[PDB]
RNA sequence: ACCGUGAGGGAAAGGUGAAAAGAACCCCGGGAGGGGAGUGAAAUAGAGCCUGAAACCGUGGGCUUACAAGCAGUCACGGCCCCGCAAGGGGUUGUGGCGUGCCUAUUGAAGCAUGAGCCGGCGACUCACGGUCGUGGGCGAGCUUAAGCCGUUGAGGCGGAG
RNA sequence: AGGUGGAGCCUGGGAGUGAGGGCGCGAGCGAUAACGUCCGCGUCCGAGCGCGGGAACAACCGAGACCGCCAGCUAAGGCCC
RNA sequence: GGGGGAUGACCCCAGGCGGUAGGGGAGCGUUCCCGAUGCCGAUGAAGGCCGACCCGCGAGGCGGCUGGAGGUAAGGGAAGU
């Protein structure tokens, strides 16, 4: 429906069923989830030190009890184990899944390909003062192939591409466009 | 009124305490006279921190005489942890309880 | 993922130590039995809290023998006597009466012995 | 100005100082209102007569405030591994004693 | 540094300030250290000198103490003392009234069974690969290895042995 | 049959103790001896089946502890102090 | 559990509610990652010091004094709680 033409006193595209549909939050941040994750990174707590050095843990019938953990620095307990798995391989299906209802939560803004052409960070001042408000504040580059150049760069950078360009992409509150080719990762929708 | 003072006051707070505990409160030359001619240690002590009090005032808090010492006291910190015969084995340390020694001199 | 606990505990205990009024040489900051002391005192309290109202149950016992006699008969007489009553029947504010109004008290004092013999 | 009536419980001795009342939230939302409450212990003006010849008469007072428990703790508590804590409830509407 | 002949063990201890402008001079004093002046936004920021809590030692004040028992105490009633949430509460208790601490292991515990002198901080059901039920949800044939490519942000997307 | 009323049955995940005593009774042993032990029928306690009583006393008689200090009837047990 | 719940909530009565291992449900603060068309503070971040409003609660808020610079997240996520 309302597939809203640029360059405003142009055309006007239709809504593809495709995003059109409801909604899923569950699967909504699920989608997000799967992101982060294999996304950040990991740590721990020495593997020599906590557990590193001799110990006389010492006889006893003495005044005391006993190169282990509970006295000090030294030990851990179960710590930063580097050793620990990170990763979350979301699944295929489930994620592509996401963006796409994802997007629809998008639709709730069409970038005519002549503007695969522009030039200048300062012409976006411009197809800028076109309109603007607080949800270009989102904003959300995106051409269709191969980014919306210069139009790269500037106070809210990030080009994905009718090919990539999902969730972890806008789907976070946010507000954008893209290049038909863009649309042309609805293809790959 | 003013007053005298001093930490890192090497001595038995304790003891140091029972001198004031006397001269306590008091005319000044009065007392001045307790520790000049009363006996334990610290008085020597005593006496001094009555001396650059006394002095502080009429000198820069001012009225001689018809002063004395409205109150007075002592406190202890720092200390000195001090090694002993290894229990013939083990460190058996005491403590010179350093010692404060705060005292007033106001004027009648 | 530090825990420095800290600040916290700390506080949880000042919390008590107020549960910790003056009460008795020590305890009175008794970090310990400080804490202690309390579930004591509680309970305590407690069992105090439904006590009480006993204490007084008797209280007025007295106060009250003070005049159910004083006229001239017990609180075995007086009750029978009591509640051959009918459209009146009441013990507790009976006795603060017989002492806050003698007149009052004496009255029932009467209309009683009679309603008894 | 001193009568002894008795609501849902005693909760009595009084004519005019408003005596902090038991619960009853059917009469009184009824802010600065007015009702009536059974006698049974008429003393006024050193004169007395049987709580169950007032039975008959009685006073009413007006639905004053809605007292919010007036501070008291409660440690549940014992060396038997079991403690717990709650604060007071009882509180009640104040209301004056309107003598009649 | 330190105990060990040796092989070896193996600590504690960071923080003034915007910068020293780091305290000339005068005072009691053998000094240290304390009294003034001066820097200064503040030095109860002052030289191991940011925040600087508790335990623990002091100095004054309120109340309280000499025919009196229990850690405790908490319920009642009374007098003194203060009412920046006033006709209600603060604090302290004189009496009386009902009262065996606290943790582990125990048939059973006040304990005379053990655990702990006091305070502060560390300190104990975790992660991974499997499998296992339950549940949140994507398609019913469902689902992905490893890798290839794309990568301020770095954007996932293809990979079909299993 | 069922007055009841709220236990019952199957499938399935998660368990704990795997050694107790005390009392009445019916038996075993035992010097019909033990706060002895050993099996049974009910209860009892479970570190709170916390409160009442029997002075004090888990525990035996009564009792089932959501909370309400200045209510009312009783239980068992009591009422010269 | 049940009689109608508009999202609350409100009414009846049935109906208990003492509980350690141990089983099920619900909430609280601790340091971090979001800033799901979120930013406060030199007329104080925060910790500290003290209190007769808010909650069954574990905590909250808020006001007075301190102290030199931070960090808060209305909501979901994580964990050396």
């Amino acid at each position: 429906m309302e597939a809203t033409i640029y360059d405003n006193t142009d055309g006007e595209v239709d809504l593809p069923d495709v995003f059109e549909t409801p909604v899923r939050s569950d699967l909504i941040g699920k989608a997000v989830r799967a992101a982060q994750a294999n996304r950040k990174q990991d740590y721990g707590s020495d593997e020599y030190a906590g557990l590193r050095t001799p110990a006389e843990s010492f006889g006893s019938g003495r005044g005391q009890a006993h190169r282990v953990p509970q006295a000090v620095k030294g030990r851990s307990a179960h710590p930063p184990k580097t050793e620990k798995d990170r990763s979350l391989d979301l699944n295929d299906k489930e994620r592509q899944l996401a963006v796409r209802s994802a997007l629809a939560a998008t639709a709730d803004v069409v970038v005519s390909d002549d503007f695969e052409d522009l030039v200048k960070t300062q012409e976006v001042v411009s197809l800028l003062e076109a309109l603007d408000v607080h949800a270009d504040i989102d904003r959300l580059f995106v051409t269709s192939d191969e980014p919306s150049t210069a139009a790269r760069n500037l106070a809210g950078a990030d080009v994905a591409t009718a090919s990539e360009v999902n969730t972890e992409d806008l789907a976070p509150g946010r507000l954008t466009v893209f290049t038909e080719s863009a649309l042309a990762e609805v293809a790959e929708r | 009124e003013a007053k005298a003072i001093a930490r890192y006051v090497r001595i038995s707070p304790r003891k140091v305490r029972l001198v004031v505990d006397l001269i306590r409160g008091k005319s000044l030359e009065e007392a001045r006279n307790i520790l000049r001619y009363t006996n334990k240690r610290g008085a020597y002590f005593v006496a001094k921190v009555l001396e650059s009090a006394a002095a502080n005032a009429v000198n820069n808090h001012d009225l001689e005489d018809r002063l004395y010492v409205k109150a007075a006291y002592v406190d202890e910190g720092p200390a000195l942890k001090r090694v002993l015969p290894r229990a013939r084995g083990r460190a058996d340390i005491i403590k010179k309880r350093t010692s404060h020694i705060t005292v007033i001199l106001g004027e009648k | 993922p530090r825990a420095k606990t800290g600040i916290v505990r700390r506080r949880r205990h000042k919390k008590v130590l107020k549960r910790a009024k003056g009460f008795w040489g020590s305890r009175s900051k008794q970090y310990r039995n400080a804490f202690q002391t309390l579930l004591n005192a509680a309970t305590y309290e407690y069992r105090d809290r439904r006590n009480k109202k006993r204490d007084f149950r008797r209280l007025w016992i007295q106060r009250i023998n003070a005049g159910a006699r004083l006229h001239g008969m017990n609180y075995s007489t007086f009750i029978n006597g009591l509640k051959r009553a009918n459209i009146d029947l009441n013990r507790k504010v009976l006795a603060d009466i017989a002492a806050r109004e003698p007149e009052a008290f004496k009255a029932l004092v009467d209309a009683s012995r009679n309603a008894r013999q | 100005m001193f009568a002894i009536i008795q609501t849902g419980g005693k909760q009595y001795r009084v004519s005019e100082g408003d005596v902090i009342r038991v619960e009853s939230l059917q009469g009184e939302a009824g802010d600065k209102v007015e009702l009536k409450a059974l006698f049974v212990g008429g003393e006024q003006t050193v004169f007395g007569e049987d709580a169950g010849k007032y039975t008959v008469q009685a006073e009413v007072v007006e639905h004053g405030r809605g007292k919010k428990i007036y501070i008291r703790k409660y440690k549940s508590g014992v060396q038997y591994r079991r403690r717990t804590g709650h604060r007071q409830n009882f509180t009640a509407i104040k209301i004056l004693g309107i003598q009649g």
